[PDB]
RNA sequence: AUAUGUAUAAAAAUAGAGGUCUCUCCUGUAUCGUAGAAGAUGGGCGAUGGUUGAUGAAACGGAAGUGUUUUAUUGACUUGUCCAUGAAAUUCCAGAAUCCAUUGCAUACGACUUUA
RNA sequence: GCGAAACCACAGCCUGGGGGCCAGG
RNA sequence: GCAGAUCUUGGUGGAAGUAGC
RNA sequence: CUGCCGAAGAGCAGAAACUCAGAUCAGUUUUAAAUGAGAGUUUCUAGUGGGCCAUUACUGGCGAUGCGGGCCGAACGUGAGGUUAAGGUGCCGGAAUGUACGCUAGAAAGGUGUUAGUUAACUAGCCCUGGGCGCUUAAGCGUACUACCCAUACCUCACCGUCUGGGUUAGCU
RNA sequence: UGUUUAUAGCCCUUGUUGUAAUACGUCCACUGGGGACUGAGGACUGCGGCUUCGUGCCAAGGAUGCUGACAUAAUGGU
């Protein structure tokens, strides 16, 4: 409900495995943080939630499997690097996405 | 030119009312470019909001937003009826609202 | 009337029939050849009354321009001036 | 399409139609400026509005065409309420075209134009001439100032058109305009 | 919209009376027929019955014709007879013009008007109206008048030419 | 230069035939006219002048011509590509095409007009 | 004396105007600007470009001219074109006046004219 | 310097229509 | 079981620092 | 304090007692049965026996009755949503500066003012004479077709209350 | 000016392409979406439907499931 589906030509995505992306893959870290009653006071133990390496590796692997598909067809690289924004005279009820 | 805008400008016209009785619970909103009840069917269910200033730094900001939703068309000339979580103040007649594009179906 | 059209140059720019003016009454001029086809397309009886006056006024101005003579004993202007002189 | 400030050339517009259009805009939070209010037109012969005004003369009696239009808008607004008085302060009706406004685009209201609303041959009065007969005495200078502004604006248009000629010629010169002209631009 | 309706009826071997009248729908047509029959041959509405109610279309709907309509007016005095001619492409089309015209000029209502007869005059000589004759001239050519044509506050003044 | 007469070709601007191109065949009265078009999807109908604009093009046509012969007359005098010759049709078709682009095609036009503005060479 | 790009300037007519005997109008659904970690960091090709911030100016704008240009620099960006790095776990939307004094051209009293 | 009293629903701009109501000034 | 009875009793107002001595 | 019933303007309102779809009725209509409703009685015991408006002495309405419109509409528990009546959609004001057809101040007779017709004379319509702003191929007048606005009204649901009817004991883990 | 499809064509009747087409009316226990309001009830009992019978399943005697934000706040009152 928060995406505009455009009529731009589709990108070849069949070449990247997607079955690993499940509900558990995107879930948030369950509340925990095993702590003892001397460091919770004087609260300097909080680690950071920096994205682990395999998330970066999966992102890079997806980029490798996606870049040739977007490079071959013209204007894809500049289109995706762009941003969508309305201006005066643009009427969304009449513009065909 | 600058862009970064994902909303359609709208005006808070008035409340729903008869000649002498007013209903603050429903508001009349005129959207830019929507001039018929056929085009007003597009904006139904969208989220309309009223954004204003204040003085207290609520979470470190002077901005305040009253959200809402477009409910149905009103009349023939593209006016719509908008329901807001808090009824809009009467002093905001002719003010400028923001009709976001979500939830989207096109 | 449905069509009550009637008859130097006849240039009808901005309803001015400069050979003169016709802005006062909506009747067309159309400068049809040497004549000025002074048309009325479904107008009003006032337009029919004006055209009979306009046709004579245009003809009198054209006659006066070509040869106004004296007629002691500018057409309307001369007659009004003569009446003013007499008064 | 609405914005914050609009300038309306009142020439060829009817008094009631334009005021009603203006009043609805003002109550919607839109600041409206009406220029050349002495070129406003009124349906009916000159004497009809003339007897209307002298009956009004028989309350403050104001003769200026700009304030004639201002009264017309005022009756179309809830002036007794704080909301109406707020709307009225957003309206700047002036005669002629002040220099701050002659350098900006001026829109016209098709729903109020005399050509689109009056049958040809219908007698019509002009507010400027009507005002000049009921006490207003500034139409000579207003008309004279209009000619000077019109002459200066005409020279600006010629300069703008001359500059437009260069870019217009250079438009089709570039082959890109014809390379992908199929997009409709 | 108005519609032509052929109504045939008779009192419960009584003679069958058929006539053409213009009504918005069938129910108005049958009541109108009964009222017309009541004032012609004095047949009671309750006693009589309708044997056939059929709708009539225009055989030549895309051909311009001239229709002569004879009707009975009810006025302040309530007694008047006129005849008027209309040029259009349908019998029902002229009737709407007839009703619109008389409600305009003479301030009439649909109930006070009864159609006496409507005929199609195909002879130009038979036309008795100057406007109809002028419209039938072989050189009919006139500029379109009364043109005059949301987006309020247009940017440039209308051309209107 | 725009006289409502038999044979003049008109453009419909109201109803479901907006943008369709038709020609007057007969003058019903002072408020209506009968039109026709060679295009099959345009039927023979009687419409009012409030829905049309009088195109300056004029075609020779006998009064009361049938639908089929009107198409032959239109083909004979080559009204097609003659209406398109005028700048009026070019602007209308360009606007009609400009109403169809998706976001990609609009972004292509973004780049195209960027490739055209950069020169601004003047003497 | 002290506010979400806040963009768009001829006149007059709808029973005609503008531009070079010819052409156009029939609305702006148009035109200018519009990709960038809210706009990052580099390299090449083609023209002397475009956008500007700060100085230095000169010409114009008097109806309410508070704005228009021409520029001479300086400091930046430049997507005109094509490539190279970075964005992430915000892991689905939120120095005067007066009093006091003084003048009588003024005066019921104030006020005014004076000086003072 | 001394010092009341009666009285007080509430208050105080006009015109017209039905001193506050309606529409205007 | 109070809002009123030009209710009863007490207290306190505007009039008013007015009229006035 | 809340609830329920509720007039009048002998009759009208309840309470007990009985007798009850296997009973009679009706501000109704057909004919010379249809349809709705369960029908009644003895007894007592409070209140009133004004007037006003309108159509034709009658009939209603006002009065004990607020709400939408400005007489028309509509009989009222607390709300949500939908839809409407009357009246409306230029602005004030919620809603089409809608579409289409027409006429030109407006919401006894006169006129060389006008538009359609009848046989120079008459007929019909508008103009002169006898809520505001504003409006003029209307935002005036008439007809037709759509769309729109909103009542305490209509429909759906929730909730409060009252009334009517039904269930509920070897009190079953 | 007068004529009868020629170097335009038009009107009327019949046949034919004919089980035309379309508009209108009406119907489907045909179907695809968008928007808004509501979630009363509280073990099973019922009426139905699929499923071979199934403590089977189901949109069938009234809402559940999946998530996110906050305690220095979110939210609601005076």
């Amino acid at each position: 409900r928060y995406v505009i589906a455009t009529s731009a030509p589709k990108i070849d995505v069949s070449g990247v495995s997607v079955e690993k992306f499940t509900k558990a893959y995107f879930a948030k870290q369950k509340r925990s943080g095993p702590v003892k009653k001397d460091e919770a006071f004087f609260a300097e133990n909080a680690p950071k939630n920096a994205l682990p390496a395999e998330r970066i590796a999966d992102q890079k692997a997806v980029d490798a499997k996606l870049l040739p598909a977007i490079k071959a067809i013209p204007n894809m690289k500049e289109y995706l690097a762009a941003s969508f924004a309305l201006s005066n005279g643009d009427r969304p009820h009449l513009m065909k996405f | 030119a600058q862009g970064h805008r994902l909303y359609v400008k709208a005006k808070h016209l008035s409340f729903q009312r008869s000649k002498h009785v007013i209903h603050p619970g429903t508001s009349i909103v005129k959207i830019e470019g929507c001039d018929s009840k056929e085009e007003a069917q597009f904006y139904l269910g969208k989220r309309v909001c009223y954004v204003y200033k204040s003085s207290k730094a609520v979470r470190g900001s002077k901005i305040r937003v009253i959200w809402g939703t477009i409910a149905r068309p009103h009349g023939n000339s593209g006016a719509v009826r908008a329901r807001f979580v808090h009824n809009l103040p009467a002093k905001t007649f002719g003010s400028s609202l923001r009709v976001m594009l979500y939830p989207s179906n096109i | 009337d449905i069509y009550k059209d009637e008859t130097v140059t006849v240039d009808i720019k901005a309803r001015n029939v400069t050979v003169q003016n016709l802005r006062h009454v909506d009747i067309e001029m159309k400068k049809q050849g040497n004549t000025i086809k002074f048309i009325v397309w479904h107008g009003s009886r006032k337009h029919n009354a004006c055209i009979r006056s306009v046709y004579s006024i245009i003809n009198n101005m054209i006659i006066g321009v070509t040869q106004g003579f004296r007629y002691k004993m500018s057409l309307e202007n001369v007659s009004q001036s003569a009446a003013n002189i007499k008064q | 399409e609405f914005q914050k400030v609009v300038v309306i050339d009142a020439k060829g517009h009817l008094l009631g139609r334009l005021a009603s259009v203006v009043a609805k805009q003002l109550l919607g939070g839109q600041k409206v400026v009406v220029v050349r209010c002495e070129e406003l037109n009124i349906s009916g012969h000159f004497f009809r509005n003339k007897l209307k005004y002298l009956a009004y003369l028989r309350a403050f009696h104001f003769r200026a065409p700009s304030r004639i239009f201002q009264k017309a808008v005022r009756g179309m607004l809830p002036h007794k309420t704080a909301r109406g008085q707020a709307a009225l302060e957003h309206l700047q009706a002036v005669e002629g075209i002040p220099p701050p406004f002659d350098k900006q685009k001026r829109v016209v209201v098709p729903a109020a134009l005399r050509v689109l609303r009056l049958k040809p041959g219908r007698k019509y009065c002009t507010v400027g001439r009507l005002s000049s007969e009921v006490g207003w005495k500034y139409n000579d200078i207003v008309a004279k100032l209009e000619e000077r502004r019109k002459v200066k604006s005409a020279a600006f248009y010629q300069a703008k058109l001359a500059k437009q000629k260069k870019i217009a010629s250079a438009k089709e010169a570039s082959p890109v305009n014809q390379k992908l002209s199929q997009f409709g631009y | 919209a108005l519609k032509e309706y052929q109504v045939v009826g008779r009192k419960v071997v009584p003679k069958l009376f058929r006539m053409r009248l213009f009504a918005p729908n069938e129910s108005v047509a049958k009541s109108r027929y009964w009222y017309f029959l009541k004032m012609i041959n004095k047949v009671k509405k309750a006693t009589g019955e309708i044997v056939a109610i059929n709708e009539i279309s225009e055989p030549k709907p895309l051909k311009a014709k001239v229709f002569g309509i004879w009707i009975r007016y009810d006025s302040r005095s309530g007694t008047h007879n006129m005849y008027k001619e209309f040029r259009d492409t349908t019998r029902v089309g002229a009737v709407e013009a007839m009703y619109a015209d008389m409600a305009a000029r003479h301030r009439a209502r649909f109930r006070s008007i009864r159609i006496l007869k409507v005929v199609e005059v195909e002879k130009k000589e038979d036309v008795r109206r100057n406007y109809v004759k002028q419209l039938l001239n072989p050189h009919l050519k006139f500029p379109l008048p009364h043109r005059r044509t949301k987006k309020v506050f247009a940017p440039h003044r209308p051309s209107t030419f | 230069k725009r006289y409502v007469e038999v044979g003049r070709v008109v453009l419909v601007t109201k109803g479901e035939y907006t943008g369709k191109l038709a020609v007057i065949v007969d003058i019903v009265d002072h408020k209506r006219a009968l039109i026709d078009s060679p295009c099959s999807e345009f039927p023979r109908q009687v419409i009012r002048y409030g829905s049309v604009v009088l195109t300056h093009i004029v075609m020779k046509l006998p009064r009361g011509a049938r639908s089929g012969i009107v198409a032959k007359k239109w083909k004979a005098q080559d009204v097609c590509n003659k209406w398109a010759s005028s700048a009026w049709a070019k602007k209308l078709e360009a606007k009609k095409v400009r109403s169809q682009l998706n976001d990609f095609d609009r972004f292509a036009v973004m780049r195209l007009k960027k490739q055209r503005r950069e020169q601004v060479n003047v003497a």
